[PDB]
């Protein structure tokens, strides 16, 4: 979570890795929200690894 | 000079305040460590939508 | 002859224990840089990870 600074948090990895992108990349929650396929574009970048 | 406030290059831990001193033949550092020494679990919320 | 053999060997024990010195000390130099190594990956894990 970007919010959280040093501290243990309880929510799902693909919610993690998007407050991460939306920091690297600033897109809008209607623009991440669009396909949905944006992890699962990760995914298969890990697994043609 | 400042706060490190990022990664634990200092002391372990967040680093409030840093004191040098010089050291025989080198420098000895004393930095100042924050351990949190407890954890409570603490259910929360993301704010509200409206 | 076994004196002829005794100075044989002699030469032999000095030409053994300079390999050893040499390669002692490469692996002195190898110990510094994996110290220099894991200092460096210490602070990428903490940085990037």
């Amino acid at each position: 979570w970007t919010a959280g600074l040093s501290s243990f948090a309880a929510i799902p990895f693909a919610q993690s890795i998007f407050y991460r992108l939306n920091g690297v990349g600033i897109t809008q929650q209607v623009l991440s929200e669009n396909q949905k396929l944006i992890a699962n574009k990760f995914n298969q970048a890990l697994g043609a690894m | 000079k400042a706060q490190s406030k990022r990664s634990g290059f200092c002391g372990q831990g967040t680093h409030i305040v840093s004191f040098v001193v010089n050291a025989p033949n080198g420098l000895y550092f004393m930095h100042v460590g924050y351990y949190p020494s407890n954890h409570i679990e603490v259910v929360s919320a993301y704010g509200l939508c409206d | 002859d076994v004196l002829e053999q005794d100075a044989q060997i002699d030469r032999l024990i000095n030409g053994r224990l300079t390999t050893l010195n040499a390669f002692v000390a490469q692996q002195l130099v190898r110990s510094e840089s994996a110290a220099l190594s894991a200092q460096l990956a210490k602070d990428k894990v903490n940085e990037c990870v």
